[PDB]
RNA sequence: GUGGAGCCGCCGCAGGUGCAGAUCUUGGUGGUAGUAGCAAAUAUUCAAACGAGAACUUUGAAGGCCGAAGUGGAGAAGGG
RNA sequence: GACCUGGGUAUAGGGGCGAAAGACUAAUCGAACCAUCUAGUAGCUGGUUCCCUCCGAAGUUUCCCUCAGGAUAGCUGGCG
RNA sequence: GGCGACGUCGGCUACCCACCCGACCCGUCUUGAAACACGGACCAAGGAGUCUAACACGUGCGCGAGUCGGGGGCUCGCACGAAAGCCGCCGUGGCGCAAUGAAGGUGAAGGCCGGCGCGCUCGCCGGCCGAGGUGGGAUCCCGAGGCCUCUCCAGUCCGCCGAGGGGCACCACCGGCCCGUCUCGCCCGCCGCGCCGGGGAGGUGGAGCACGAGCGCACGUGUUAGGACCCGAAAGAUGGU
RNA sequence: CGCGACCUCAGAUCAGACGUGGCGACCCGCUGAAUUUAAGCAUAUUAGUCAGCGGAGGAAAAGAAACUAACCAGGAUUCCCUCAGUAACGGCGAGUGAACAGGGAAGAGCCCAGCGCCGAAUCCCCGCCCCGCGGGGCGCGGGACAUGUGGCGUACGGAAGACCCGCUCCCCGGCGCCGCUCGUGGGGGGCCCAAGUCCUUCUGAUCGAGGCCCAGCCCGUGGACGGUGUGAGGCCGGUAGCGGCCCCCGGCGCGCGCCCGGGUCUUCCCGGAGUCGGGUUGCUUGGGAAUGCAGCCCAAAGCGGGUGGUAAACUCCAUCUAAGGCUAAAUACCGGCACGAGACCGAUAGUCAACAAGUACCGUAAGGGAAAGUUGAAAAGAACUUUGAAGAGAGAGUUCAAGAGGGCGUGAAACCGUUAAGAGGUAAACGGGUGGGGUCCGCGCAGUCCGCCCGGAGGAUUCAACCCGGCGGCGGGUCCGGCCGUGUCGGCGGCCCGGCGGAUCUUUCCCGCCCCCGGGGUCGGCGGGGGACCGUCCCCCGGACCGGCGACCGGCCGCCGC
RNA sequence: CGACUCUUAGCGGUGGAUCACUCGGCUCGUGCGUCGAUGAAGAACGCAGCUAGCUGCGAGAAUUAAUGUGAAUUGCAGGACACAUUGAUCAUCGACACUUCGAACGCACUUGCGGCCCCGGGUUCCUCCCGGGGCUACGCCUGUCUGAGCGUCGCUU
């Protein structure tokens, strides 16, 4: 139960900070569970996802056991696109269908110097809450 | 537009009404703010008390009153002089001083003024590198609390008399009735008048 | 309705013209020029006596009916058909006014919460709230609330010591403090006899928070419990009583039916 | 049967609580009705070209009108 | 010709201006228009939204700048 | 007791049609509307007795000669909690518990017994008590008598019971008391003997007394003030273009 | 005649500063109607409100008595509850209508002119420097201000000087830095639980079912929102005196700067003018033989003046010290910047405005001022063929669905096309009564009864009766073991190691004092504490009843299941 | 027979009601409570690769620097992916910049007309010669400089 007076608890003010988010806050909002083999070498949950992840898709139409980067990341429509599901259109041309990224899992992280950064800062402050258990 | 029997009325609401009206909707709002000015203010001073300075015994005005006891707003500087204070320093020590109030009896002269040498003996203070005039050594044993509360010597504590048990004796169960009124009474108003009459005689030779 | 619908400027046509002699508002061009203006008919026009945010919305109750009413919702909560027909499975829990020791009051985390109401039994009428987690009926779920609950057990105590933690995770629950009872908690609705869970010491200053009849509460200045109207209540005894029926006159049980 | 995401019963509570009318308000649609009417200042006709398509466009010829206080040729105001 | 007319400029609401009609003053003139006071006031027109059950009238007395209205008595209903 | 299979049996509605009878169109003001009285072409959604204050009476609930925290105050910093709880040397105050008079002011207990002062149309002392009396008065109490398988001896009961008794609420009446006035009158009192105080007896004025019933909350109805059930002027004012 | 000073004044694009306008919800100064009410209308009411005009601020205004009071007296202002719909005003009609005590919120006080005193002991500006950061100075030398009076000590609660007497060495800011900040100081960023497990539905799941005797997992985290549909666990988050980061803030201790108070007596000092007040005239107020304010005229006093609510003269008493000034808090806030919420409204509602809304558009202008939400989960927005000049079709295709095809969710009625059925010279429609057809349902069609008991016909199993084992309940009983209710008490028991209550009592207890001759007298009390008594609630032994829905054990009866 | 008309029902159209949704109100509350000559509020104009509006901006014009963040913006193109350079984007915002009118300020408001001072080049320039820069409103305070007066007076002749 939300305890805070200074955070929302409405329905059509949460919608309204969701729809009308600034960039930075929205690839935050945009991230996607890491694969259990991973999440245990990392200890970490989930993480915000980017250009050349290496996922697959965990529910919907185009689902199951198939590994294929992300190749574009719109944050205005809430949507990734991954390199392998597709859709033919009526013209014959080929387009990518797009996913939303709270349904698709990343099995391969895509490491930088930021991304060391991002994960030992997620990493670390999780040892804090097992140093609470005294 | 009246009736049948009821109440002949003058509402006041021939004014334009509805602008002027004032809506208590914050009054809880307020309530928990003024504590807040109250519990931060507390903390905010010292181990000196909240709710102000000592105020005196006052008796109330205005005969429906007169036969009760209030807190004032000073103790004055005729009762600040009998207990030895200076008329200054009493409001750093922690006594307010109303410079406007008169005394007149002796009875409450005396009782502020035994109430105020009763604050000082009960009072400590904090030397600020302890020298100490006027004060001794560790204080009190630490206070034997920090910050009282809403008045400091229970300022009204209206009292009354015991005054057990006599006996009905002569003298008493003849005289002092009614007719002691009424005669009292009538010598008040025809007092004047009676002094009049004397003069007239003193001018008839 | 916060001003009006009155910040419109109109007028009656008034004469004839073959219209009502609504006000209709001024000017030309836009649609909005003959159309009629302020008054409880028109589109845009001013509602029946808009509301006014001075209405009397609080009410005063006087404290010894707010003291009878929660006297009368305690010992309710004691007799278990009327705790069982407002709906709470009490069946397999022990005896009605539950007391577990005042050591339940230092449980800091809700394993220890759960299975305590599992080995009291109570743990039934919590699933029981699970089962109504339906959405809202109506247009207030816009308004945001949008779930309804049943109100499960309510667990009554007094010094605190993290018990509050503890038992606020599991839903439906209610902990209120026996120095500070509350109707709108014990008497969900309107309607009384919710089940409740007591502490020891929670359960023994009952008795010098209320008093009984021959002492006066102690932490209350000037109150005593209310006395009966009636002190035998099962009047089937009454009736049957040898008192009573040496006096009656004998059921009549005819019918004497019309006759033709 | 359509429809596609919420809703209802009982016990109490609370109203911006139920329409046929107010020459009611806003919106919609009829009959009238394929009806009244598309009649101020004399007037058009032949061929051709472009075109899916011509009483009305362009062109050629004929017939006419404004007739120098113009239905001609230029401006101020206004329009932009 | 007490001629006509363009532009410039002056006069503003109980005020303008009038060879005088109470004419004219931005389609408005026996006192303009726009906004507010204002949801002005009406003893006077019009309207006044579900069912069933039970009871069921009055247009007369007296006073009123009273006669299209009200108070008052009578009739009516409900609680007892 | 009798009758009947793959198209028949039964059934009804917002189905359609026929026929006989009855039947003018609603709303409205009105003595009277189908009216040659007014409003309505048609459909959809909107649309008019509200809310606050005061008061009256009924009703429901808590306490009850009292009642009431509404204004503050206290409680760890708590979603719900702008809630709830508590105070009592926070009851100040409000209404009630006492009326009357313009006012100064005054301000609600009688009846019996025994005796005495001219038991004088007037009273005085002591005791008993204690809200007077009359007529009705639900209910309750007493009750001669009455009612039971064989006759005299005893028990609980029940029903009937003429008559008698204590009488609630309440009504009518008579009497009493308090306040204002009015007439007639006489006596008493003393922080001081007076253009001082107190009392009497009869008659009238009062929203009084005659063993308290109010207060708080809620709901209902009615009246009023407010825009006040909705809609409506001809006007008026300020300030501007 | 010249020159010098000073006073009155000018000028300047002088050096350095300042004011203007906006916003105006609240606040301050003026100005100010009428509609309306009185059933008419003038005084009155509306209303000192609307409009007009000027000034501010985060609050403003007020504010330390020329007060209230009339007694045992209170003691600046502001706000609340009362006082109170009251005293009073009023064609005494309609209507209007304050205050003081009292209870609270908050509480805080001060300064000048004057009278004297100190050799103007004072301030501004410039110049170079002590020496500095983020710039302000106390230090240095010049130009002004200023005696027509700057600064110090002083203010009505009195003050000053000189005595005498006993105390005492202080406070303020700046600078560094360490130690904390009560919700645990503020600001900003980026982080911190647990299923996407098995079956299953579906266009797609967040559905539905399942997880050992540890309750499948987390929980100080089951607020919320978004994700192909309803999500504690897939994702932001939310929980937590959770962690880590960056900046900003209030306050301890080294170096500047400032620094004799109090009591008693004696002597001296002691106050604001065209103001108070009076007249008259307007307005205003509840203010009435005038509450406030303003004009004009007259115009003071000094044991005075003001007030003391009925005009005046006399008197006594009370009370305050006017015509100069500052001041926080509690209070107001429908404008602003940020926020949280709701028994609210749901696109004819709610703001006029959910959208390119103060927008299109209208008026010369002031001003007026709308309409207008919805494809799908995802554009996957209908390629290609074909007819036609094109719109527009017919096929094909996407999608769960085009019966969602670009104002596209659902798609009502009025109105219109069509097909089907029925009918038709007293305009249609309706009431009542049957009839004929039709749509459709139910039975299922000369095939309808259902369970009860008994005697018939063969079949198939096992109890019952009876007893014994065995647990569990029903009812009665010594109230036996426990048990509690109500009156009676006692052990005054626990009263000094008992609770509360009492306007019971005790002038012998105990503490600070008054009344008379260092002491004393209960010698009558005062402030406080003690301990007896009464009233009620806590145990022990007896006794009283019922053992009442408070129970268990034994034994009895009769049920029950195994 | 057909047509016409009427009553029901199906189906199609007209129309946008109902229902379900809601990045908007409305109400109450809390915290702060900040404009302007150092040019505010407002107005006008302009600015995007393809851009009319709304929004955002000011010739540095759909944004610059910096800090935080750490791989996008997206209707289509285009370009740097460099990030153990400096790093896309977005938020924050403390540095810089901010056309014209407006209290509006040289004077007028007609883009009308100046006046001094200095600068880069032309008469190597005073006496009105191109561009650029600075200055020039009113009120008023303290001070300065200049000086008016048969104002008052001094010392003089
Ligand atoms: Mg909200
Ligand atoms: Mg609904
Ligand atoms: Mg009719
Ligand atoms: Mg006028
Ligand atoms: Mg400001
Ligand atoms: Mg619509
Ligand atoms: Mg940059
Ligand atoms: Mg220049
Ligand atoms: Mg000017």
């Amino acid at each position: 139960m939300k305890f805070n007076p200074f955070v929302t608890s409405d329905r059509s003010k949460n919608r309204k900070r969701h729809f009308n988010a600034p960039s930075h806050i929205r690839r935050k909002i945009m991230s996607s569970p890491l694969s259990k083999e991973l999440r245990q070498k990392y200890n970490v949950r989930s993480m915000p996802i980017r250009k050349d992840d290496e996922v697959q898709v965990v529910r919907g139409h185009y689902k199951g056991q198939q590994i294929g980067k992300v190749v574009q990341v719109y944050r205005k429509k809430y949507v990734i696109y991954i390199e392998r599901v597709q859709r033919e259109k009526a013209n014959g041309t080929t387009v990518h269908v797009g996913i939303h990224p709270s349904k698709v899992v990343i099995t391969r992280l895509k490491l930088d110097k930021d991304r060391k950064k991002i994960l030992e800062r997620k990493a670390k402050s999780r040892q804090v809450g097992k140093e609470k258990g005294k | 537009a009246p009736s049948r029997n009821g109440m002949v009325l003058k509402p006041h609401f021939h004014k334009d009404w509805q602008r002027r009206v004032a809506t208590w909707f914050n009054q809880p709002a307020r309530k928990i703010r003024r504590r807040k000015a109250r519990q931060a203010k507390a903390r905010r001073i010292a181990p000196r008390p909240a709710s102000g300075p000592i105020r005196p015994i006052v008796r109330c005005p205005t005969v429906r009153y007169h036969t009760k006891v209030r807190a004032g707003r000073g103790f004055s500087l005729e009762e600040l002089r009998v207990a030895g204070i200076h008329k200054k320093v009493a409001r750093t020590i922690g006594i307010s001083v109303d410079p406007r109030r008169r005394n007149k009896s002796t009875e409450s002269l005396q009782a502020n003024v035994q109430r105020l040498k009763e604050y000082r003996s009960k009072l400590i203070l904090f030397p600020r590198k302890p020298s100490a005039p006027k004060k001794g050594d560790s204080s009190a044993e630490e206070l034997k609390l920090a910050t009282q509360l809403t008045g400091p010597v229970m300022p009204v504590r209206n009292v009354y008399k015991k005054e057990k048990a006599r006996v009905i004796t002569e003298e008493e169960k003849n005289f002092k009735a009614f007719a002691s009124l009424r005669m009292a009474r009538a010598n008040a108003r025809l007092f004047g008048i009676r002094a009049k009459r004397a003069k007239e005689a003193a001018e008839q030779d | 309705s916060e001003l009006a619908g009155h910040q419109t400027s109109a007028e009656s046509w008034g004469t004839g013209r073959a219209v009502a002699r609504i006000p209709r508002v001024r000017g030309g061009g836009t649609h909005r020029s003959g159309q009629g203006a302020f008054g409880n008919m028109c589109r845009g026009g001013r509602m029946f006596a808009p509301t006014k945010t001075w209405r009397r919305w609080h009410r005063r109750v006087n404290t010894t009916q707010k003291r009878y009413a929660i006297c009368s919702a305690l010992a309710a909560s004691a007799l278990p058909a009327l705790v069982m027909s407002k709906g709470h499975r009490i069946e397999e829990v022990p005896e009605l006014p539950l007391v577990v020791e005042d050591k339940v009051e230092g449980y800091k985390k809700t394993k220890e919460a759960v299975l305590l109401l599992k080995k009291l039994k109570a743990w039934n009428d919590i699933k029981k709230v699970y089962a109504s987690q339906r959405m809202r009926a109506g247009k207030g779920k816009m308004r945001n609330r949008r779930r309804i609950q049943r109100r499960g057990p309510c667990i009554i105590y007094n010094e605190d010591n993290g018990i509050i933690k503890a038992f606020r995770n599991i839903p439906g629950i209610t902990l209120l403090n026996v120095s500070k009872l509350n109707i709108l908690k014990l008497a969900p609705g309107g309607h009384v006899g919710r089940f409740c869970i007591w502490t020891e010491s929670a359960f023994r200053k009952l008795d010098e928070l209320y008093g009984t009849w021959r002492k006066a509460a102690s932490l209350k200045s000037n109150y005593n419990l209310p006395m009966h109207k009636m002190i035998n209540t099962d009047l089937s005894r009454i009736l049957k009583s040898p008192e009573i029926q040496r006096a009656l006159r004998a059921p009549r049980k005819k019918i004497h039916r019309r006759v033709l």
